[PDB]
């Protein structure tokens, strides 16, 4: 968690973008990664989600509250990438 | 035995659509690389008209 | 649509844990989400790709060159088309991948059931304790064969006998 929150300079990012990274960092997914390795896994995590689960950043955008069933939404996104 | 055979049982019915879809997934985008010229010409458009 | 395409991915993710080692097949998931994650940023980063001749166009006043490269950007308005160019070698890898798929399909889906017999012929086919001899010379000739070179040659020590079945003799 401490290696996540870094963030170049002019970069700022959208909520929508901040919720599956914490996600992520809450439940221990991050722990077999490489502490190395969270720096392009934070982008590259995020290209994943924009590229596949769209829907879900606009889910955040347009609640700003997540339901269980976002929540389980999720859950089986992150896992899906946290396989690799 | 009988278990590590089972475990290719839907492989085949399921890989036959991953090749495919996935070297679409890897090719249908020339139609993008011809937009990027697209995008750089009217880029470069746009910053010389900016120094004008 | 992309994202059931994805959802198989993952499915054949964890379906390749049955196949550690896949040398280019993740790297070809890798190179299509390398891509595909340039063009969305491509696209998102387009504009409409144009010289504004309402407002930007007369915002300079000593115009001189923006009905020049206007008309050079409406030139090339026909970029150049795109590249549907394999219909024959794409088809040719998807015909061996079709044939392997199905060797492999035809193999496990017979060799299921063969399995499953077996393990029902082993079930009920136990003679343990009155099986003949004669029925695994019957079952087995190469037992006759070892058995006639063993003693042709005189190799009569039987190596590997007495770790699990001991000589019971008397030294």
């Amino acid at each position: 968690l401490t290696q996540l929150l870094k963030q170049n300079q002019y970069s700022p990012l959208a909520t929508e973008e901040q919720v599956p990274l914490i996600y992520a960092g809450v439940n221990g997914h991050l722990d077999g990664i490489e502490l190395s390795r969270i720096g392009e896994f934070e982008s590259s995590f995020l290209s994943y989600l924009k590229s596949n689960h769209n829907e879900l950043l606009t889910e955040i955008r347009e609640k700003g509250e997540l339901s269980k069933e976002l929540l389980a939404s999720l859950k089986s996104a992150t896992e899906s990438f946290v396989a690799t | 035995r009988i278990d590590s055979v089972s475990q290719l049982q839907n492989v085949a019915e399921t890989t036959k659509v991953l090749f495919d879809v996935s070297k679409e997934t890897v090719e249908l985008e020339s139609e993008a690389f011809e937009l990027k010229q697209k995008v750089e010409l009217a880029h470069e458009a746009k910053a010389v008209l900016d120094s004008w | 649509a992309k994202s059931a395409a994805n959802k198989l991915d993952w499915a054949k993710v964890i379906s390749s844990l049955r196949i550690t080692g896949s040398t280019a097949t993740q790297l070809s998931s890798f190179k299509k989400r390398n891509d595909e994650a340039r063009r969305q940023l491509l696209e998102l980063q387009s504009q409409p790709t144009e010289v504004d001749f309402s407002h930007y166009r007369s915002v300079l006043k000593n115009t001189s060159v923006i009905d020049k490269i206007e008309s050079y950007v409406k030139q090339y308005k026909p970029v150049k088309i795109d590249a549907s160019k394999q219909l024959q070698v794409i088809e040719s890898f998807e015909k061996h991948a079709m044939t392997n798929a199905k060797e492999t399909e035809s193999l496990v889906s017979k060799e299921l059931k063969d399995l499953q017999s077996t393990l029902d012929n082993i079930q009920s086919a136990r003679p343990f304790d009155e099986l003949t001899v004669d029925d695994l010379t019957k079952i087995k000739p190469e037992i006759d064969a070892k058995v006639e070179e063993m003693v042709k040659k005189g190799k009569w020590d039987v190596p590997g006998y007495k770790d699990r079945f001991g000589n019971l003799n008397v030294m």
